[PDB]
RNA sequence: CCCCAUGAAAAGGGAGUCUGGAACGAUCCCGGGAGACCGUACCUAGAACCGACACUGGUGCCCCGGUGAGAAGCCCAAG
RNA sequence: CAAAGCCACGAUAGGUCGCAGUGACCAGAGGGACCUGACUGUUUAAUAAAAACAUAGGUCCCCGCUAGCCCGAAAGGGUGUG
């Protein structure tokens, strides 16, 4: 129960007027989304902890915009 | 003893001067077979290597391309 | 007396297994029968084995991975079957290739996955017909037949001059084996006691008697040289 | 090449696929193309040279011809259907 | 090839680099253009592409874009060039 | 930059491209309901753990103004 | 950049006291010669830390894989995703 690296140590006091300090506990910041052999995330793709239930807000509006850049593409078609 | 200088005086002259001789060709300026030598190769590990200006990766021998 | 090592190392305890999960996967031919193509994906380390390997598509969309042979690039267009043609690569068929071809991952039989020349830097060449078989020399300068329509790759295992530089401290070869199955570091017999080895116990460390053992020596005496049919440097 | 009243595809873009025709030449990097009955109708817009791949079909038209006049001339090669030919 | 290089630059115009004469190729604005054959395979083929469609005289050079770069003079790599104009040479033919 | 080291796997997430079906309909705003079961006191050590003991041993990990290079030696806050 | 306020480091000139200025604290005695193991590492938990073990380098032997070497009473197995 003591120190463990998957979390990640914050103490807080600049934009702060109430006089106290203690210390919270995050996970790490994540990815654009993974698994791999083409190897390039995306430029306006976007990746959160939770889910705001975005949809287009979370994605490019091209034809295959959240799948990859027209690099791995046209050999799908 | 150049770049073998690393060791002190550790190991023996010759061993030193073998070990030196192999780096010393590892670290010759390459050319890249596909473009030229405009990007330089560098080696991801043994027998795999590739251009950084072309991105193209290939198969060679353990310490040179 | 006790057990020797090599005895302990027979009953394959979890000191003397392989750590293989660590590697990419078997590096065998897949079973195919056409006369397909492929497309090299990726060069990748195969962490204990001293060649590195190649990724394979097929154009019915099947992965496989053989040993890379030296100069061949990713993107590259291969060819597999009968029809294929000589060029580095390219999978074969032994039947088929003229004298003094090197070639290199032999298969024995059609569809065993490649035996021989896997190792990195080492290669094969064509040398005679026999009346069904074929004649192929092998590394070692020995001799082996093999079927018609075994497949082999053409050119030579990457990962050449390997061995030319000097490992230079015990450290260096700590890690070596640590993703190998080899046992390290080696106590000599010599410095043993009587009870472990044959050629423990003594005043002043010697083998007491000479080295050399026969065939049919059972299993515990096997050490030195064994069944040899000379000694010396010369 | 890049001419009057050559059908293209545009390579990116929100339609990034859809078909054209080139209606006059604006600058050395700009020309102006429209759609006037595609499945969105990509409209009459100005674009970069590097952004359409041309066909080899082709439609008589003049030098800035408007909205109607394309589309009367698309129906004389009996080219409405054939936008999505190849 | 180098004999009416060597004079096409003397009197003639010429552009240096892929993105300008590609620009002019579309719009058939270049006599002719040669091509290294180390160029990127990318660019080699849409300038086949559009090449079909103007009539233009296309040529392959055997080297790099290295000694393609130093037959012109210039210090560095040029791997495509177009001709905008011969000049008084007589490169065009082929 | 380095390796004769090339440095886990899955459930669970998101997206894309297609096929079929209905004309009603949300990944957006507003209001309402629900979210089993089990742990949770205290010590964590020159007196709460193991060593026959309120044993100078071992089992712990994480953190903390002057002089000074310093988490050292010396002096002193908060406790 | 230069000015202003804070701050750090490196120097200069003069004056001065003590037995003593890294004033306490912290904090290497040095040199010449021979044997031995090359070196960094390991060891008799509780009388032996070494010149013993290991090591990198050298060299020899078996084996073309349905092999060589080893485990099992058998089915089979480890080296071997080689």
């Amino acid at each position: 129960s003591p120190q463990q690296r998957s979390g990640s140590f914050r103490k807080v006091f600049v934009k702060l007027p109430s006089g106290k300090s203690t210390i919270h506990y995050e996970r790490r910041k994540d990815n654009i989304a993974r698994c791999g052999m083409c190897k390039k995330p995306l430029n306006g793709v976007k990746n959160n902890y939770t889910y705001k239930y975005s949809k287009t807000e979370k994605r490019p509006e091209r034809v295959y915009g959240g799948y990859l850049c027209h690099k791995c593409l046209e050999s799908l078609i | 003893t150049g770049i073998a200088g690393r060791f002190g005086a550790r190991y023996g002259s010759s061993t030193r001067k073998k070990w030196k001789e192999v780096m010393e060709r590892r670290y010759m300026p390459h050319q890249c077979p596909y473009c030229k030598t405009t990007g330089k190769v560098v080696r991801i590990a043994s027998g795999i290597w590739y251009c950084r200006k072309c991105e193209t990766k290939w198969a060679g021998l353990a310490y040179t391309p | 007396g006790k057990k020797l090592l090599q005895q302990r190392a027979g009953r394959g305890g979890i000191n003397f297994r392989s750590p293989s999960w660590r590697r990419v996967g078997p590096a065998r031919y897949p079973n195919i029968e056409g006369d397909h193509k492929g497309k090299i994906i990726d060069i990748l380390h195969n962490p204990g084995v001293t060649a590195p390997v190649v990724k394979v598509k097929l154009d019915n969309g099947l992965q496989f991975y053989i040993p890379a042979v030296q100069g061949v690039a990713v993107g590259q267009e291969i060819s597999i079957g009968k029809n294929a043609t000589i060029s580095n690569g390219n999978i074969v068929e032994v039947g088929q290739l003229p004298e003094g071809t090197v070639i290199c991952n032999v298969e024995k039989l059609k569809g065993d996955g490649g035996k021989f020349a896997r190792a990195a830097g080492s290669y094969a060449v064509i040398s005679g017909k026999a009346g069904n078989k074929v004649l192929i020399k092998l590394s070692s300068e020995k001799i082996v037949e093999v079927s018609q329509n075994a497949r082999a790759t053409v050119g030579i295992i990457a990962g050449g001059g390997f061995v030319e530089k000097p490992l230079l401290k015990a450290g260096n070869n700590y890690w070596k084996y640590r993703v190998r199955a080899v046992k390290w570091p080696v106590v000599r017999g010599v410095a043993m006691n009587a009870v472990s080895h044959p050629h423990g116990g003594g005043l002043h460390q010697s083998v007491s008697r000479p080295s050399t053992v026969s065939r049919n020596a059972p299993p515990g005496r096997k050490v030195g040289h064994i069944a040899s049919r000379r000694t010396g440097r010369r | 090449a890049i001419e009057i009243g050559r059908i293209c595809v545009k390579t990116r873009g929100r339609e990034a696929g859809k078909k054209c025709v080139i209606v006059d030449i604006i600058d050395s990097n700009f020309v102006l193309v429209t759609g006037p009955k595609e499945i969105n109708g990509v409209k009459r817009r100005r674009v970069n040279i590097l952004h359409i791949e041309p066909t080899d079909k082709k439609v008589e038209i003049n030098k800035g011809a408007t909205d109607q006049e394309v589309k009367q001339a698309i129906e004389q090669s009996g080219l409405t259907d054939f936008i999505k030919e190849a | 090839f180098e004999g009416e290089l060597k004079t096409l630059l003397r009197s003639g115009k010429v552009i240096l680099g892929t993105r300008k004469t590609l620009k002019l190729l579309k719009t058939g604005k270049v006599k002719g253009v040669v091509v290294s054959s180390t160029l990127r395979q990318d660019l080699k083929d849409d300038i086949m592409t559009f090449s079909k469609f103007s009539d233009i005289p296309i040529y392959l050079y055997k080297g790099s874009g290295y000694e393609l770069g130093t037959l012109c003079g210039k210090p560095f790599m040029v791997s495509v060039i177009g001709i905008v104009d011969e000049g008084e040479s007589k490169i065009l033919e082929f």
